[PDB]
């Protein structure tokens, strides 16, 4: 029996790294609100209602997030259908037109606009006629082209711009990431985690947990949370240009708000068509705000002060400031909150520094009613104000920073937001996540013949 | 890891009243079955612990009717309908699908005086 | 309590168990891999796709002498230069993991030492027919 | 092919304030960080900061902050959408600011990291 | 911060030969940059993660090494490569090596 | 210089050979067949014919008594009006497409064969099995 | 007097072209591989219930 005769298995476990494509399985409860509410309502199949790991013993696969390839299809995904759900709304060509505008009526100070009353000419539902009409829109919006001023629309130098239409909300709904047939997603679940390199303790899953896509840039809100620590992640953590992301222990809680009382009124530019305008503001004239409670983020300041130490050295002066500049969306804090797009300047929270050894923070907010995110060529949108006073409460769960330095050996490490790329955003969540390929045809020696 | 909490800790609890304690999940407990795979534990001191009851609804056999068992996939709760003096011990709540299997702080009912 | 046994019987249980004991569940690896508008088109391009992987591999697995099974038994003899490790470490130690990126240089000349001994079975089992 | 285009020569006064235009050409603008360096004689190189052109994120050495700017302009028409243009102006000159700028970009490949330059600009000689 | 210290500061050679320039790290664990600047022209890429070839550079620029030694070999010189080379590592760059003609 | 036998273990380079020497490289045909908005449509359309064809032949296949054999063996008797050309030189002479042009009335009639051949054959087996 | 079109008030409305034609032509159902479709035969059936040929 010296000799060994080679035999077959097929349906042997074994993978190899590969890329494809994932579709995605909302859960069926939002289908019990149905018609066209959220996105993928109708594009997306129900999940499982039994979702089952498998944990795996002995084994260890590596990891590694910064080159995953589902973040880059997520990041895909998400764009081809934020385009396809703008399609059957109303194109909003025809507004774009000379703008009368005034001064709102206010005690004006002369310290602050923020508000235009805009009259203009707009067609009506026959061809022929036309009415005057006045509207109330930011200063963001209207540039002064060159007795009462005259302006113009801000999209209107480059692309006309389709609005939202308000049955489609912008909330997140859960996606959940079902592997197709012939592959597997493997899932750490090392609490551990670095980032990068060997998870001791992987299982297997047939579709992904809860991810609800958020769009924020400076902190990252609603994210998982770690469960032993607050931890930093990164790439390389001695370079500049790649980001350093953070997830948190405990969720510092924010409140924000937008105290004017608005009212939404219908104008129809076209037979079928109909434009939603801010129409007055009845009680009083108060500027959008953020509140965060001052002493759990010093708290949750001092966790990631105390993990950053790890990777620099015990003795350095960790200090935060705002940033550095560029564009409105990547220095301010971008979210939304019930269909409606905040800035939120986050001064009052990233200047502090740190050494060896009841009240709440204010912030002040700027809202766009045109939005550009994503940054393509002649594509914006047109977000319509809201009925009412609204408000919305979240979870912090991470925030991205950015550290710099040229030279000049000092011992601080000043440390600033960052933003830029959206897929950071995803990378927070699909870090524990790998997409695999099976090979279930193996070969291998044993004692046997066939008989002839 | 799918670690739980016990709320509350410990109730002195005469005899002849209803307590209730809840056990919360972080992660959802699912199987193929349907059926949410959590024991409820009873350990009176020096002992080996038994079986309160099965998954929310069955019960272990051997046991009185002085027991039930409540939830809806994510947080759990008991009502013991009457106290007796074997009731003290310590209580725990134990999940069975994924590994490693978690448990409950564990909770002591005592007595009034 | 779902039990851990219930691990061994799910699907790719066995990845971390040793060779002698993932043949055993060895059919749910075969029975999970089959089964499991531009959106309609990548999942319909997706399911073909997953098809035709196992069409291909069902094809390949049938010009050998084992169309319809799992486990098979050949008629060429193992090169002592592809492994040199006897048959007790290789069925009570090692994972298929580790065996696979051990052989991965020698899989092809396996394939074709395996398409010419069906080859000449063939040949050899018409021409013991051919007589009667 | 990736063109860099600068612009010339120029002379300042101690106390003044310089802008200087790195045209990039040849490839989406809205991908691909800039850098920016600079050539001092006689004392070797030195970084200044790096502008990511999706949004303008931007980031500067620490013995720099406070003295220097850097914004962008994107291409808005869909039938050149690909050069782009970054801006320089960097401000409190003093004579040790001699030297010749340089804007550079990454090198191309998905394997090379971030502060391998590959193309270059010609070369903005400053003299104060 | 990083201190990058290049040597040899001035190598003399005659066309033909082999050139070694070693620059020396503080930390280690990280990729080292080699860059070709001719005199009065443009700076050039050779060498980005510590032994790979930029593209239009011929196969007689070898670069290697590991931890805190890190090897720039350019054996079979000609008469256009007599310039100054530079380690870049992060934005952290050396100073110079000049490559001069010997008689 | 690649060789001319590498033409023959090409894809149907044995189409102007015999009928005795395709036989060997017949497997190449077999491997073959299978693996290889609006054109995605076009491409899954004709990769999914391409793929219903090849399970067409496997059913139409293994309804005989060769499921997974490239050479099979049959028990109905050829009628000699099909062909009456004798073994020497319809295996060292003709080709395979002269061969096919040669019986192209009589396929069906052969296929309805097969099928009672089979069918009375597990009815056979089925009463063999059945005293025990 | 001043009038307009109905249709004016809420959508605008695509014409037919003339050379499409509206009329029906008769329109089968040919079941998929893996199905069947069945057909009752009873000249006596009553809609609901079963159907004996
Ligand atoms: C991070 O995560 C957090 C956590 O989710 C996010 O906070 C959420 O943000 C949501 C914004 O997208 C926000 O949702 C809005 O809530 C508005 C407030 O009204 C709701 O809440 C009250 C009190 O909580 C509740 O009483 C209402 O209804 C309850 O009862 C009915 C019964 O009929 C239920 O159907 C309903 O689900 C709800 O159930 C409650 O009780 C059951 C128990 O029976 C519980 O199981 C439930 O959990 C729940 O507690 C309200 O639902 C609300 O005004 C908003 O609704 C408007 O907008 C949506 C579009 O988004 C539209 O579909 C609606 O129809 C409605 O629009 C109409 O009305 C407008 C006003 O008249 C009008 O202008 C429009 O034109 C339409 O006519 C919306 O539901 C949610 O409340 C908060 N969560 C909390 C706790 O506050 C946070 O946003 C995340 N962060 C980021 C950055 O996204
Ligand atoms: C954004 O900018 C737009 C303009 O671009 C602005 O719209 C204009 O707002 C003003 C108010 O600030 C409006 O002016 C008032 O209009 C009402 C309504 O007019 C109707 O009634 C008259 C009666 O003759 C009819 O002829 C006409 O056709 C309309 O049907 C008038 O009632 C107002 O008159 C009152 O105010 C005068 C101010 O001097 C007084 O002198 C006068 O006596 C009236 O007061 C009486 O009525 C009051 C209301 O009941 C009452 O409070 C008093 O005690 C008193 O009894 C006035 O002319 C103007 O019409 C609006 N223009 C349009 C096109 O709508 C938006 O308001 C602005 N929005 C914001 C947020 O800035
Ligand atoms: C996320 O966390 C992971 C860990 O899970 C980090 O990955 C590893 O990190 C360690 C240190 O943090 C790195 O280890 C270092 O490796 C050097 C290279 O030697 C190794 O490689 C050679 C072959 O190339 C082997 O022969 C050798 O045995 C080693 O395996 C070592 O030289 C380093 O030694 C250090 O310690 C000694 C004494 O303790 C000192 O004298 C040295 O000077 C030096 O300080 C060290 O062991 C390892 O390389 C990392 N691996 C990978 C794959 O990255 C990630 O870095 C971390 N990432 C982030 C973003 O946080
Ligand atoms: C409507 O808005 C107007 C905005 O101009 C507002 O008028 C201002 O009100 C304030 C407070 O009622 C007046 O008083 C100022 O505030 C304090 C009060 O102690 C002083 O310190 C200020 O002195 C400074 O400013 C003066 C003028 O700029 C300087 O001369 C002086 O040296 C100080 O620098 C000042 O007294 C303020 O004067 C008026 N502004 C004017 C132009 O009258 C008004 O109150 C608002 N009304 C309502 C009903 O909301
Ligand atoms: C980060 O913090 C710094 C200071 O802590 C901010 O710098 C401040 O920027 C504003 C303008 O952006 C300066 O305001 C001034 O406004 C008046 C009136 O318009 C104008 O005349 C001045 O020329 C100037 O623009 C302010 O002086 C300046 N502060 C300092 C100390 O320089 C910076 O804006 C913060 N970053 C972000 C993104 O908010
Ligand atoms: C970032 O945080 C620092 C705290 O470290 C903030 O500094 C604070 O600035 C305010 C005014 O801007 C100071 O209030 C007043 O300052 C005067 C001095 O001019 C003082 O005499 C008064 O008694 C009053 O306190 C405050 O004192 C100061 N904090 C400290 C500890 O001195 C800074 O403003 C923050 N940055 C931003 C953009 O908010
Ligand atoms: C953000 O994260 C926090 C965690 O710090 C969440 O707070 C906790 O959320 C759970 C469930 O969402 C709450 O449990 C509730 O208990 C009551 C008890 O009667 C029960 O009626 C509910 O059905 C639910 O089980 C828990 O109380 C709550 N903790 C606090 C302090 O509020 C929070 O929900 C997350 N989301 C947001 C928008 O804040
Ligand atoms: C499958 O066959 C290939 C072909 O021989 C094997 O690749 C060979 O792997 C060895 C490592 O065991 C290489 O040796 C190494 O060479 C580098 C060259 O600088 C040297 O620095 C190292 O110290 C080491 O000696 C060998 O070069 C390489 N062959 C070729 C042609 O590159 C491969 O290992 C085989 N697979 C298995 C699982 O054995
Ligand atoms: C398969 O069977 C068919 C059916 O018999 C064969 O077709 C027959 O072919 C012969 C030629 O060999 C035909 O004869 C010719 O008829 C025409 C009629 O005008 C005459 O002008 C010619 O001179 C010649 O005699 C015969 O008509 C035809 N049968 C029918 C019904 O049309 C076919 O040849 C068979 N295949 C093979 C490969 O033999
Ligand atoms: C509308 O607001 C603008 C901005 O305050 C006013 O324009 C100038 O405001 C400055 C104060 O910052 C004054 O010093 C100028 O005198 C204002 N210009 C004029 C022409 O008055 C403007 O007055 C406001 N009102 C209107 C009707 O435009
Ligand atoms: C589109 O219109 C905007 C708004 O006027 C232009 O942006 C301004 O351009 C001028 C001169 O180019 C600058 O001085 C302003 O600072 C710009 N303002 C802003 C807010 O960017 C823009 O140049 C126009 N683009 C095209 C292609 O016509
Ligand atoms: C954010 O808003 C929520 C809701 O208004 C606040 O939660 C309540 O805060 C009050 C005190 O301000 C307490 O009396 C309530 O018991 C809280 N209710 C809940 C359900 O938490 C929250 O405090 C606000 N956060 C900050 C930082 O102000
Ligand atoms: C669309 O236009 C039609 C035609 O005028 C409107 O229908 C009339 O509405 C008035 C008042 O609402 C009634 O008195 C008439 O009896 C209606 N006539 C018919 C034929 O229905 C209709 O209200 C308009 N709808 C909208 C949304 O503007
Ligand atoms: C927060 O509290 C710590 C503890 O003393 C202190 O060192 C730090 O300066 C405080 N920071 C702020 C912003 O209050
Ligand atoms: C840094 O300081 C912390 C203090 O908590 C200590 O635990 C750790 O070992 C120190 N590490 C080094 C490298 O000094
Ligand atoms: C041969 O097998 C025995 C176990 O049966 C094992 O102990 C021994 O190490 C093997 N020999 C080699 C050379 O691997
Ligand atoms: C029979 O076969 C022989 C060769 O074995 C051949 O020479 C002969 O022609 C054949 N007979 C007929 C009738 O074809």
């Amino acid at each position: 029996a010296e000799n060994l005769w080679v035999t077959v298995y097929y349906g042997v476990p074994v993978w190899k790294d590969a890329e494809t494509t994932l579709f995605c399985a909302s859960d069926a409860k939002a289908y019990e609100t149905e018609k066209h509410n959220v996105w993928a309502t109708h594009a997306c199949v129900p999940t499982d209602p039994n979702p089952q790991e498998i944990h795996l013993e002995n084994v260890t696969e590596e990891f590694n997030m910064w080159k995953n390839n589902m973040v880059e299809q997520m990041h895909t995904d998400i764009i081809s259908l934020w385009d396809q759900s703008l399609k059957p709304c109303v194109k909003l060509t025809p507004l774009c037109v000379t703008l009368q505008c005034t001064n709102v009526t206010n005690n004006i100070t002369d310290m602050r606009g923020e508000l235009k009353n805009c009259s203009f000419n707009m067609t009506t539902e026959l061809r022929d006629k036309k009415q005057k009409v006045y509207s109330l829109f930011y200063r963001l919006d209207v540039v002064q082209i060159n007795s009462n001023k005259e302006y113009r629309l801000i999209n209107c130098n480059t692309s006309a711009c389709t609005q939202a239409c308000p049955k489609v909300s912008f909330e997140p709904i859960p996606i959940h990431y079902c592997a197709p047939a012939g592959f597997a997603i493997l899932k750490c679940k090392d609490k551990k985690f670095n980032g990068t390199g060997p998870c001791p303790s992987v299982s297997t899953v047939q579709c992904t947990h809860g991810i609800k896509p958020v769009v924020s840039t400076q902190l990252l809100l609603n994210g998982s949370l770690a469960e032993e620590e607050v931890m930093i992640r990164s790439e390389n953590i001695t370079n500049n240009a790649k980001n350093i992301l953070v997830q948190f222990n405990t969720p510092v809680q924010i409140n924000c708000t937008r105290p004017n009382n608005n009212t939404r009124k219908s104008i129809r530019i076209g037979p079928g068509q109909a434009f939603y305008a801010t129409g007055d503001i009845i009680g009083d004239i108060r500027q959008a705000h953020c509140n965060v409670s001052k002493a759990t983020w010093n708290e949750t300041l001092g966790k990631v002060v105390k993990q950053l130490r790890k990777h620099f050295g015990n003795n350095t002066i960790i200090r935060f400031a705002n940033s550095s500049g560029g564009d409105l969306e990547v220095t301010t804090h971008s979210f939304n909150c019930g269909g409606e797009f905040f800035y939120c300047n986050t001064s009052g929270l990233f200047n502090s520094t740190w050494i060896s050894n009841n009240d709440s923070i204010t912030l002040p907010c700027r809202i766009k009613q045109i939005i550009n995110m994503w940054q393509r060529i002649g594509q914006c949108m047109y977000a319509p104000p809201i009925q009412g006073v609204i408000r919305c409460v979240s979870n912090i769960t991470g925030l991205i920073l950015t550290r710099d330095g040229g030279s000049t050996n000092s011992t601080t490490e000043t440390f600033r937001p960052g933003g830029g790329d959206m897929r950071d955003n995803w990378r927070s969540e699909l870090y524990k996540y790998k997409v695999v390929k099976i090979e279930p045809l193996g070969v291998a020696p044993t004692r046997c013949k066939r008989r002839v | 890891d799918v670690l739980m909490t016990q709320t509350p800790l410990s109730l002195p609890v005469s005899l002849g009243d209803q307590a209730s304690i809840s056990c919360k999940s972080s992660q959802s407990i699912v199987y193929k079955d349907g059926n949410s795979y959590l024991e409820w534990y009873l350990q009176k001191v020096g002992q080996s612990p038994k079986l309160l009851i099965y998954r929310v609804s069955n019960r272990f056999s051997g046991v009185p009717d002085r027991f039930s068992g409540s939830g809806s996939g994510t947080d759990f709760t008991l009502k013991i309908s009457r106290v007796e003096a074997e009731d003290l011990g310590v209580y725990y709540c134990f999940q069975g699908t994924h590994l490693p299997y978690t448990f409950g702080g564990g909770t002591k009912l005592e007595m009034k005086r | 309590a779902v039990g851990i046994g219930a691990v061994f019987l799910g699907f790719l249980g066995a990845a971390g168990s040793t060779m002698g004991a993932a043949s055993m569940t060895l059919t749910v690896q075969a029975r999970n891999l089959l089964s499991g508008t531009v959106w309609g088109i990548k999942q319909l391009q997706a399911r073909v796709l997953a098809v035709e992987r196992y069409l291909r591999d069902q094809q390949l697995l049938g010009i050998w002498g084992c169309s319809g099974k799992l486990i098979c038994c050949t008629n060429v003899p193992w090169n002592s230069s592809w492994s040199n490790r006897n048959l007790s470490e290789i069925w009570d130690n090692m994972t298929w993991l580790q065996w696979d990126k051990e052989i991965s240089n020698y899989t092809q000349i396996i394939y074709g030492l395996l398409e010419e001994s069906q080859n000449q079975q063939e040949k050899n089992e018409q021409d013991l027919l051919a007589l009667d | 092919q990736v063109q860099l285009v600068q612009s010339g020569a120029v002379i300042k006064t101690p106390g003044s304030s310089v802008k200087i235009s790195c045209r990039a050409s040849g490839y989406n603008f809205r991908d691909y960080s800039i850098h920016w360096v600079r050539l001092i004689p006689d004392k070797g190189f030195e970084w200044i900061g790096w502008i990511k052109p999706l949004w303008g994120a931007v980031s500067y050495a620490r013995q720099l902050q406070g003295r220097v700017s850097m914004t962008r302009q994107l291409s808005q028409d869909p039938d050149d959408p690909d050069w782009g243009v970054a801006y320089m102006e960097f401000s409190g000159l003093t004579p040790a600011d001699t030297a010749e700028y340089f804007c550079v970009r990454r090198g191309s490949c998905d394997y090379c990291g971030d502060f391998p330059w590959q193309y270059w600009g010609q070369g903005t000689v400053v003299v104060v | 911060e990083i201190v990058l210290t290049q040597s040899p500061g001035i190598l003399s050679l005659s066309p033909g030969e082999t050139a070694t320039l070693f620059c020396k790290a503080s930390q280690g664990g990280n990729a080292m940059t080699w860059y070709q600047k001719r005199r009065g022209q443009v700076p050039r890429l050779l060498i980005y993660d510590t032994s790979r070839r930029a593209s239009g550079v011929p196969d007689r620029f070898v670069g290697s090494g590991s931890g805190t030694d890190f090897f720039l070999t350019i054996n079979k010189l000609d008469r256009e490569d007599f310039a100054v080379y530079y380690c870049q590592q992060f934005e952290f760059f050396g100073l110079g090596s000049e490559l001069e003609v010997h008689r």
